[PDB]
């Protein structure tokens, strides 16, 4: 993440790392939402462009991390995938609209100290805390500057970090990219005159945004990190997938299989 | 269907649960209309 910090042990418990099984790499982030289902940005898992597209079976998913590298020996779940479900209007090609993902682990995962779900917003929860100058928050292993190039000091760090970041106004956002931006989402992080900087980077896409709602003390999933042109430009910001936005479509899939 | 924690959800088992707040927790809240 550009300019954050380190994450606290349990600070995060929804974050899944999407790893990739060979090789071993990281792909992305992504979130727990409940025992058997992770959500992911659609871009990690299908991006043509890129000949990434992968399925099931190339997947792993480790929940309940910390540090990006060391095994985290009983602490943290590696789990696999029985599918997944990208959403089905996702635009990849111009503009990431729709950027969702729906993951569904091949058994579900037992809670922890460090393994938690994060709640979907509802329409009064959406409403009161989607609103300009608001921080949320982001979260992800992923680099600390434009590795765009090879760059100019840290690279991808050792341990999960945090960044707290406002959303922006439409306008300002509209405004700031030639590309089009849709109702299915929003943006984040600084004006070049506020002063702060810091905003997510490549190998988050996919993490929550999150916020804390004042009304009933929990934790919610308002966006997923989807685009950006670079990392931490001045005047650029951060592109988010609108979850709530979305939310029909993860009630629908979820409401296919179970018991 | 379920098999969802949406139920308790979003409580961190190690702040909340364990009455604690990280952080920065606090500017989080604190920008919730400049105020808290
Ligand atoms: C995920 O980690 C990362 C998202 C990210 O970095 C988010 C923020 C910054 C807020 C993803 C990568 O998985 C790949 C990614 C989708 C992209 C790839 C190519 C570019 C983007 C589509 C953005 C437009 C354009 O960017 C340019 C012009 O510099 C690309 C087509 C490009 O570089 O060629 C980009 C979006 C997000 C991205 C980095």
């Amino acid at each position: 993440i550009v300019e954050g910090s380190d994450a606290e042990i349990g600070m995060s418990p929804w974050q899944v790392m999407l790893f990739r099984k060979s090789p071993q790499e990281l792909l992305c982030g992504a979130s727990l939402i409940s025992d058997r289902w992770v959500l992911t940005a659609a871009h990690c898992l299908l991006y043509p462009p890129w000949d990434k597209n992968f399925t099931e079976n190339d997947l792993l998913v480790r929940i309940g991390k910390h540090s990006r590298t060391r095994y985290e020996r009983n602490i943290e779940k590696i789990s696999m995938l029985e599918k997944i479900y990208i959403h089905p209007r996702y635009n990849w090609r111009e503009n990431l609209d729709r950027d969702i993902a729906l993951m569904k682990l091949k058994k579900p995962v037992a809670f922890s100290d460090y393994i938690h779900p994060v709640c979907l917003p509802d329409r009064e929860t959406a409403a009161s805390l989607l609103q300009a100058g608001y921080k949320g928050r982001v979260t992800g292993w992923g680099n600390l500057k434009e590795t765009w190039t090879a760059n100019v000091g840290k690279g991808q760090p050792s341990v999960l970090q945090v960044v707290n970041l406002p959303i922006v106004e439409r306008p300002v956002c509209k405004d700031s990219t030639r590309i089009r931006i849709t109702d299915n989402m929003f943006c984040a992080g600084y004006k070049p005159d506020e002063g702060k900087r810091g905003d997510a980077c490549e190998g988050d896409s996919g993490g929550p945004f999150v916020m804390k709602s004042p009304f009933n003390n929990r934790w919610y999933q308002m966006g997923i990190v989807s685009w950006g042109e670079g990392c931490d430009r001045d005047g650029k910001y951060g592109f988010y997938t609108h979850v709530f936005r979305l939310k029909k479509w993860i009630q629908k899939v979820i409401d296919q299989f179970g018991e | 269907t379920f098999g969802s924690g949406e139920a308790d959800c979003g409580l961190r088992p190690l702040f909340e649960k364990k009455s604690l707040e990280d952080k920065t927790e606090r500017e989080l809240l604190e920008s919730y209309i400049d105020g808290r």
